[PDB]
RNA sequence: GGUAUGAGUAGCGAAAGAAGGGUGAGAAUCCCUUCCACCGAAUAUCUAAGGUUUCCUGAGGAAGGCUCGUCCGCUCAGGGUUAGUCGGGACCUAAGCCGAGGCCGAUAGGCGUAGGCGAUGGACAACAGGUAGAGAUUCCUGUACCAGUGCUAAUUGUUUAACCGAUGGGGUGACACAGAAGGAUAGGGAAUCGCACGAAUGGAAAUGUGCGUCCAAGCAGUGAGUGUGAGAAGUAGGCAAAUCCGCUUCUCGCGAAGCAUGAGCUGUGAUGGGGAACGGAAGUUCCUGAUUUCACGCUGUCAAGAAAAGCCUCUAGGAAGAGUAGUACUGCCCGUACCGCAAACCGACACAGGUAGAUGAGGAGAGAAUCCUAAGGUGAGCGAGAGAACUCUCGUUAAGGAACUCGGCAAAAUGACCCCGUAACUUCGGGAGAAGGGGUGCUCUAUUAGGGUGCAAGCCCGAGAGAGCCGCAGUGAAUAGGCCCAGGCGACUGUUUAGCAAAAACACAGGUCUCUGCAAAACCGUAAGGUGACGUAUAGGGGCUGACGCCUGCCCGG
């Protein structure tokens, strides 16, 4: 049994756009990362 | 009573039970229970802040009535039911209005007796009245520290406090814990022991039945390492290798008073214990 | 509008082999619902519609040379017009 | 970054293949056939997660595939997923999360009320056939149901209250665990009936062989049963009100009716559909019988077992339109391909690992064990020889039998069922399967004796005895404890160093000390706010000890 057991619902809620915007320090990760010009945020 | 189980495995070897001779029924009042989520000893953090909480058995909280407010109504007992959430019984009273409240079932308290509160209430068990209305001598229980806030100075099973004397607007109580304070005298308390007095008496026999009733181990000081306890390292079993025990966050933990030295109700304790 | 609801007919050997059912296969705004496409369908072609059948088709990943990238999400209707209806030509 | 060396070396990832035919430039490796072999409580069939086109068809064989390759989960084109009823949303709430005002706080923010969101739960109407390159309770045929809408028709109200009816009241919804006996049905067997055959090598026209031997929801009836005393007065409560609930009294009192529920059955559904044979017969009876259902129904236990919507009812309110019948229309969004104990998911791999749930046949059997098989699936992406050392995985072994070795480590032995028999000790439960002995096949007297089902016919379970019979051996295979004596430690079942320690360590019930009078102490937090506890000294926190039995002495100088 591996560290990675996927979950569509998991990965949002943890990492997902909404609660990246949903607290300051995550949207210092989305500024940070459109500074970087990453094609994929959250 | 208490029912000693015969030793058929090395679990139920000396464990006791009651015998729920008491209980009439085994169907709580639907309108009187309210949903009750485990904290497993977590705060509103989430954090882990008292040791030793988690997983027992579901349980619903009975609305209990502490208070005792239906003054000069005939309150029926219609049954004496268990609680989980607490050592007494409870007794599910019928009032002659057609209300049905729920009170700690008082040491004698048998379905059929006709229980009053008030102050026209006579001095017989499950009766609540205001303290000047309750002679000296006299054992009550469920007594409110406040007018109007309800019992709670003792409601444990088997628990007693006995009424001393009245100077001014107060009255000298002598509480289950041998100390005597003084209670306002307006504050309303309930006649007589408060019943299922056998409770000390079980012995829970094995590991699991804690574990059923909400209660992870404890795990002593001095078998943890120094980063977790004072009393941790060492090689070997060691003694205490302090002045004095301590607590899990240092502070002394044998003989240390830990009531607030200025505090408040300190006009009101007159002997401790 | 009606004609911004229908996009083009589907011509393929299972659309074509449903023409003879009364059953016509078109591709739609990928907002369009059913009721809409309903009565978009009887403001073009005078038919009288008895059922609307939707599906959503996700694109399709294609490579053209190291460039990677997806075909349009499709919705497409299957209109079976009723057996009193004229019938629509293809 | 490139390229050597090791080297044509290690390896090619658990496994049964064979030949014939085909295809093709080319074939151990692709296709077909036949035989063989493997899984079968799975290596089968579904479904959720996860993946995201891997699915289907045609074309291809550079690279990928540990070989090959005409093939492919690979490359290139085209395609493919159909829902009022299935799952999710337009319904409901749990944990949790957010949170108008608010409380707290250098900033940032933290907390939290109303109110929201949030399934893993609650509610909620569709079935059987057909069809097929790729979907199907979704398409088509047949037959339904739920919610609405108009349209015709009577019927009855149209301001004294038909009807609706709360965002409010009440009931239900609404729940644990264990156990036992039943009813029923799935399923599994025989016979019966139908159709076909009549035979290779000695025999059989027959107790002969093979294949088959029935069907929905809905609707209308019923129905094992399971629960439940009805009715009338009155009314300090349910924030107003209440004809509803709750409470009280009085009459009737009963074990039966009614009233709720209720698996299943019968009929219809069906002049339809399916069905052994270019197409169409039989559908019966009996036995067995659930891990399903009636149903957490019943009984018992203590550890005392969600909520909310929904539904029913009550009034407060609102009210001229309402229901009933017929008829024809209306019903949105998202998902639907395919893999799914796997070559498609998590493991960098086409990786001996991991991956929740439903179903899971037969013989012998207690069994989902075991062995062999059914349905169904598979022969595992390198092969051909050889049959040296050595290594690994196995079988056997003279005589001896622990002499081996740190140590019987390993292996051997024991093993099922039945009968006999069973010690010390003991907390009286145990120890105990103690130990130690004996037995086990087949045939006949056997429609068994007697049992179960049963109106009967019949069909299932059939003992002990006797007589025989055969082998070296009869749980003839497979799968099923080795045992005993004496100590130490730990009472016990549990727990632990994921990946060198499973223990005597931790825990534990019990014991004792101590703190703690409730805005409790203790703990988290700067605080607010919390946990403690919706607890209240028979309770809660901390320290030490560790079942039980007998005990636990002297010292308060530091
Ligand atoms: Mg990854
Ligand atoms: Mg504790
Ligand atoms: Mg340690
Ligand atoms: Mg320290
Ligand atoms: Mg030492
Ligand atoms: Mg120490
Ligand atoms: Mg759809
Ligand atoms: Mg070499
Ligand atoms: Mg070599
Ligand atoms: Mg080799
Ligand atoms: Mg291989
Ligand atoms: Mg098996
Ligand atoms: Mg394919
Ligand atoms: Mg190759
Ligand atoms: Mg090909
Ligand atoms: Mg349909
Ligand atoms: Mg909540
Ligand atoms: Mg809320
Ligand atoms: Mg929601
Ligand atoms: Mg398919
Ligand atoms: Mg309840
Ligand atoms: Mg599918
Ligand atoms: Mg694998
Ligand atoms: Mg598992
Ligand atoms: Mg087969
Ligand atoms: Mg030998
Ligand atoms: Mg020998
Ligand atoms: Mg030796
Ligand atoms: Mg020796
Ligand atoms: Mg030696
Ligand atoms: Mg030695
Ligand atoms: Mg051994
Ligand atoms: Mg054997
Ligand atoms: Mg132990
Ligand atoms: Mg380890
Ligand atoms: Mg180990
Ligand atoms: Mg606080
Ligand atoms: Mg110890
Ligand atoms: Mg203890």
């Amino acid at each position: 049994k591996r560290t990675y057991q996927p979950s569509k619902r998991k990965r949002k809620k943890v990492h997902g756009f909404r609660t990246r915007m949903s607290t300051k320090n995550g949207r210092r990760v989305l500024a940070s990362r459109r500074r970087k010009g990453r094609k994929v945020l959250s | 009573a208490i029912k000693k189980y015969k030793p058929t495995t090395n679990g139920r070897r000396h464990m006791t039970s009651s015998d729920f001779a008491e209980i009439t029924t085994s169907t709580p009042e639907k309108s009187l229970l309210r949903p009750l989520k485990k904290k497993a000893g977590r705060n509103n953090q989430g954090k882990l802040t008292v040791r030793h909480h988690g997983g027992g058995h579901k349980r619903q909280y009975r609305v209990i009535d502490f208070k005792r407010n239906k003054d000069g109504i005939p309150g029926r007992v219609a049954t004496i039911e268990y609680d989980p959430n607490r050592s007494a019984n409870i007794a599910l009273i019928n009032y002659a209005d057609g209300e049905k409240r729920y009170i700690i079932a008082a040491k004698g308290l048998e379905v059929g007796q006709t229980i009053y509160s008030g102050a026209e209430a006579d001095i017989k068990v499950g009766n609540a009245l205001e303290l000047k209305d309750i002679p000296v001598g006299t054992v009550i229980h469920n007594i409110e520290m406040k007018p109007g806030k309800g019992g709670q100075l003792v409601r444990s099973a088997g628990t007693s406090a006995q009424v001393l004397g009245k100077e001014g607007k107060y009255v000298l109580i002598r509480l289950n814990s041998g100390e005597v304070r003084m209670i306002l005298a307006t504050c309303r308390a309930t006649i007589g022991q408060v019943g299922n007095e056998q409770h000390e008496l079980i012995n829970i026999g094995k590991a699991g039945r804690s574990r059923w009733m909400g209660k992870r181990p404890t795990v002593r000081g001095s078998v943890m390492n120094p980063n977790d306890h004072p009393h941790g390292g060492g090689e070997g079993k060691a003694p205490i290798g302090r002045k004095s025990p301590m607590s899990p966050w240092g502070k002394p933990t044998l003989g240390y008073k830990t009531r607030k030295k200025n505090n408040n109700s300190d006009k009101f304790i007159v002997r401790r214990r | 509008d009606a004609r911004d609801i229908i996009k083009r007919p589907v011509v393929t050997e299972e659309s074509t082999s449903i023409l003879d059912d009364k059953k016509y296969t078109f591709e739609v705004d990928t907002r369009a619902t059913k009721t809409q496409v309903k009565y978009a369908v009887e403001e073009i072609f005078d038919v009288k519609v008895a059922k609307v059948n939707v599906m959503n088709y996700k694109g399709k990943l294609k490579r053209m040379g190291r460039y990677a990238g997806y075909t349009n999400k499709r919705r497409k209707a299957i209109v079976t017009v009723t057996a009193d209806s004229k019938e629509i030509q293809f």
